[PDB]
RNA sequence: AGAGUGUAGCUUAAACAAAGCACCCAACUUACACUUAGGAGAUUCAAUUGACGCUCUGA
């Protein structure tokens, strides 16, 4: 009751969620590679350790993936790979932090992989929407 | 523009028309008892490995942690301005590109025959 | 209160192939190639080989092997490309192909008047310039060749200090992208060196702590 | 005869019991308690005994978990309490431990159904 | 109108300034544990425990009955340590817990607990009945 | 290094795929698992704008 | 060379004992997370007092 020293002790609304340098806005990581497994196993070991280090991340999804066909004109011969890409976005990481992180991201990669890492832009955003051809 | 973007399906989140066919099945071969205990025996022991693995990469970033601040703290106090400078980010260092290692290196004098690739995606 | 402040740069290359896997890393491997091709699915050239051999089997009573020998026999016409060079890893020890397997970093020949030492690139430090200056300065200087060391932080890593008056050296870290071994004759014996045979290499303490800050892995 | 508190029935525990069994497994040991609606103990087994970790290969395995349940149910049909009642989880329950261990209690001839309370 | 609270009001430690790097109750168990501990603490406002509580006295229960032997804890704990270290490095234990078919014998069992700490679980179902409340006041 | 390589396909209803080396155009070697039981494949090259040097090459 | 310190990573836990948390592998999950089923750990030595390890303070 309002009067008694009781009062508000069973609200939760302001613990819960409502709905410069050392300070980076969120950045998106790429990860291509032919190995699908692979990509998806390095990028759980990514998102785990971030879980460990406490840092945030905002979602992690895969681009679509592509097929290209590689044919050698000495005859007609042919051959088909395959390249998925995964992507993860992060945010909150300090300035001094940030390099052992990348550091040791850099020493744990695998063979076969190609990563970036880059600022979040609406151009990465609007790259996994289908290129309707109306507009 | 005000209509809610499809998002363009993903080929591996999709399991093939031609997966489902019932001829493809294969005789699955009744494990042995002592086969088995191998597969529990490396399970648990890669569990080990691996948990090992993850203490020394505790140790190493830890101790290359506190060595950094021990170094930021003592430039802070020496030079009460090259610490910030420090602190400042940089764009320069945000845009990264590597590949990963090979099974073997580059040889030296090597060309590959002569072809051509052809990207092929779908919406 | 005579003092002296220097940044350096500590260049990091990282190794170009796999590290060798450990006895019961190649094992599990295996087993895990056990387990993938147990519960693994039908693919087309399973499809084609068992379609093909019942089909032989029909015509008797009424290919993938020719392929699969033909690209056994490819892959043995093929040679690979070395991983250890015994003899490089002696004669040659400032080369890249003696070790691809682990990182490397290298080390200068430095001489002060008060003590000769084995010791890592650094330079003097003036006030119209930044520690990470230095570094690029350094690595300019020391160079002389083609090639880059991308920096990945601006914060510092290293901290080190000597008496005689005073003098601290300031530690950052850098990438190794590219690099050579051109002038081949050089007053400074540059030699890209791993951790262990540099801990066998030099005395300081104050390099036991560059040697326990820098990561083994 | 006796009154048991009837209610709570917003709150997940319904204390509408006599004798209640709480289960705490641990990432190192696994304990069972049976106690009173007044949050005091009547008996209680742990694999933290000596008694029963010597005999034993772990701690917290389905082995562990169904062995605590037999000793459990010795000790309950000796101190007479031949009745009593378990709030488990849906997971909890559908748990091949904790089911084992109910088995195992059953066997042993202990019901994990408490009577009706009987006044007209 | 308004007063001021008695004592500490709950949730009162936490820091809402800063909301994201705070760890979040990811398990329902956790949330239970939190909750039995905090019941189980006292509290100034008024609950159930003052009300359905025997008000036990704060005093302490006076026994000057048979006190342990001393028992070398040192020798006590290398002992077991053997015990445990033999029991696994024994072999067919593995097999045993990982079919899930092992037991112990319940004769052992209650001896060894009658011997070592049977007493303190007597003590608690003799207070539990009410044996000594109504027998030693 | 490289640890988190050896994995369980994390996906149901896959099919074969063997170990095959993928060669750039640098020589550089590399394994993908692959549908049918290949042992290398090899990446070439198209263009570049030199007219004399693709000359030189389409006669070499 | 001198000062401080000292339970597995954390906890001023210590009888009925080395407890709880943290952590790791596998499965579901796009992934994380939950959950299930499994995995390893320690109070350095002699009687709170000394002597083996740790940090700091000097050359």
């Amino acid at each position: 009751y309002k009067t008694k020293p009781t009062h508000g002790i069973g609200k939760y609304k302001h613990l819960i969620k409502a709905e410069t340098d050392y300070e980076y806005g969120v950045l998106n990581i790429h990860l291509t590679a032919y190995d699908m497994t692979l990509a998806e196993s390095y990028a759980q070991y990514v998102h785990n350790l971030c879980n460990s280090l406490s840092i945030k991340v905002e979602e992690s999804y895969a681009m679509p993936t592509k097929t290209i066909e590689v044919l050698q004109l000495q005859m007609l011969l042919d051959s088909v790979l395959t390249t998925h890409e995964r992507v993860v976005q992060i945010s909150g990481l300090s300035a001094t932090f940030a390099e052992i992180f990348l550091e040791i991201i850099q020493s744990s990669l695998p063979e076969g992989v190609r990563l970036s890492v880059k600022e979040h832009t609406e151009e990465d955003f609007k790259g996994r929407f289908k290129a309707r051809p109306e507009l | 523009e005000k209509a809610t973007q499809e998002l363009i399906p993903i080929e591996d989140f999709i399991t093939p028309l031609k997966f489902l066919d019932k001829a493809r099945e294969r005789p699955q071969v009744e494990l042995t008892f002592e086969e088995t205990e191998r597969r529990a025996l490396l399970l648990k022991k890669w569990s080990l490995y691996k948990q090992q693995e993850r203490k020394m990469e505790r140790d190493t970033i830890r101790a290359m942690l506190e060595a950094q601040q021990e170094a930021l703290e003592e430039l802070q106090l020496e030079s009460p301005k090259l610490h910030a400078e420090a602190i400042k980010r940089d764009p320069n260092l945000f845009p990264f590109e590597k590949e990963g290692p090979h099974y073997t290196p580059p040889i030296p004098n090597y060309q590959p025959p002569e072809g051509r690739y052809n990207d092929i995606t779908k919406v | 209160s005579p003092w002296r402040l220097l940044g350096a740069l500590c260049l990091q290359r990282p190794p170009v192939v796999s590290k060798p896997l450990t006895p019961l890393q190649e094992e599990m491997a295996s087993l895990l190639q056990q387990i993938e091709i147990e519960r693994s699915l039908y693919s087309d050239h399973e499809l084609r080989a068992l379609d093909e051999n019942q089909r032989l089997a029909k015509k008797k009573a009424d290919l993938a092997q020719d392929l699969e020998d033909m690209w056994e026999q490819k892959f043995l016409q093929f040679k690979l490309g070395a991983r250890i060079t015994e003899a490089d890893e002696k004669n040659d020890r400032t080369s890249l192909n003696r070790k691809l397997d682990r990182n490397l970093v290298l080390l200068v020949r430095e001489k002060f008047g008060d003590q000769d030492v084995w010791i890592l690139p650094q330079a003097e430090w003036q006030p119209g310039e930044t520690l990470r200056g230095t570094a690029e300065r350094t690595l300019a200087t020391l160079s002389e060749n083609n090639m880059e060391a991308k920096f990945l932080g601006n914060a510092p890593c290293g901290h080190y200090t000597f008496k005689f008056l005073g003098a601290k050296v300031f530690f950052f870290k850098a990438l190794l992208l590219t690099g050579d071994f051109s002038q081949a004759g050089n007053k400074g014996h540059h030699v890209w060196v791993t951790k262990d045979e540099l801990g066998d290499y030099l005395k300081p303490k104050y390099l036991a702590q560059v040697r326990r800050f820098v990561s083994d892995l | 005869v006796a009154r048991k508190e009837r209610g709570w029935r917003t709150v997940f525990p319904s204390r509408e019991f006599w004798h209640r069994l709480r289960v705490i497994r641990t990432q190192h040991h696994v304990e069972a308690l049976v106690e009173h609606q007044n949050g005091k103990v009547v008996v209680s087994a742990s694999t933290r005994e000596w008694a029963i970790k010597k005999h034993l290969y772990s701690t917290r395995n389905v082995v562990a978990c169904e062995s605590i349940g037999r000793v459990l149910a010795q000790r309950c049909l000796e101190a007479g309490i031949n009745f009593m009642v378990y709030q488990p989880t849906p997971w909890e329950a559908a748990s091949d431990s904790m089911k084992r261990l109910q088995s195992a209690m059953t066997e042993g001839g202990v019901v994990l159904r408490e009577p009706q309370r009987i006044y007209e | 109108r308004r007063t001021p609270p008695l004592g500490p009001m709950p949730n009162s430690d936490i820091d809402l300034s800063n909301l994201e790097r705070l760890e979040k109750y990811r398990s329902f168990d956790r949330y239970r544990r939190r909750a039995e501990q905090e019941a189980q603490a006292p509290h100034w406002w008024r609950t159930y425990r003052e009300y359905f509580g025997e008000k036990t006295d704060p005093k302490e229960k006076i026994d000057i009955g048979l006190p342990p032997p001393k028992v070398s804890r040192t020798q006590q704990l290398l002992e077991r340590k053997q015990a445990i270290q033999e029991l696994r490095a024994n072999v067919e234990e593995e097999r045993a817990a990982r079919l899930r078919t092992a037991s112990v014998p319940l004769d052992a069992v209650r001896a060894e607990w009658e011997r070592t700490c049977g007493p303190y679980h007597k003590q608690r179902l003799a207070e539990y009945y009410g044996l000594y409340r109504d027998l030693f006041h | 290094s490289s640890r988190a390589s050896l994995t369980r396909v994390h996906r149901q209803a896959y099919a074969r795929l063997y170990p095959v080396l993928l060669v750039k155009q640098d020589g550089s070697t590399i394994h993908i698992r692959y549908r049918e039981p290949r042992r290398m494949l090899a990446m070439p090259i198209d263009l570049d704008t030199s007219p004399e040097e693709r000359r030189a090459r389409l006669r070499k």
